[PDB]
């Protein structure tokens, strides 16, 4: 227990969890921006 | 003229972000074996 607490293992786990959640949120935002959830947005793609 | 039915609209991921993939804190399950005493039941009365 002293060795676990000496290496701030729970803190590193929390930081990794937060960074993973941030990365997942960014990836979800990017996917929502890329994927078209509407027919017209696809048709507008033809205009490009 | 283009089709109007999609399945991206059925997926919650393409609509709202989902910060999944969480990491539990680094802990340890502490479980100690009980102290089993038996000298109180039997008493060796024989000299060796």
């Amino acid at each position: 227990n002293g060795e676990i607490q000496a290496l701030e293992l729970p803190q590193k786990a929390e930081a990794l969890k937060l960074f993973l959640e941030e990365t997942k949120a960014t990836v979800a935002v990017y996917l929502e921006s890329l994927q078209d959830t509407k027919i017209t947005l696809i048709i507008n793609w033809l205009q490009e | 003229i283009y089709l109007r039915d999609l399945k991206v609209e059925d997926i919650p991921l393409a609509r709202i972000t989902l910060p999944d993939f969480r990491l539990p804190e680094i802990a340890i399950p502490e479980f100690i074996i009980p102290t089993l005493n038996l000298n109180d039941f039997q008493v060796p009365d024989l000299h060796i």
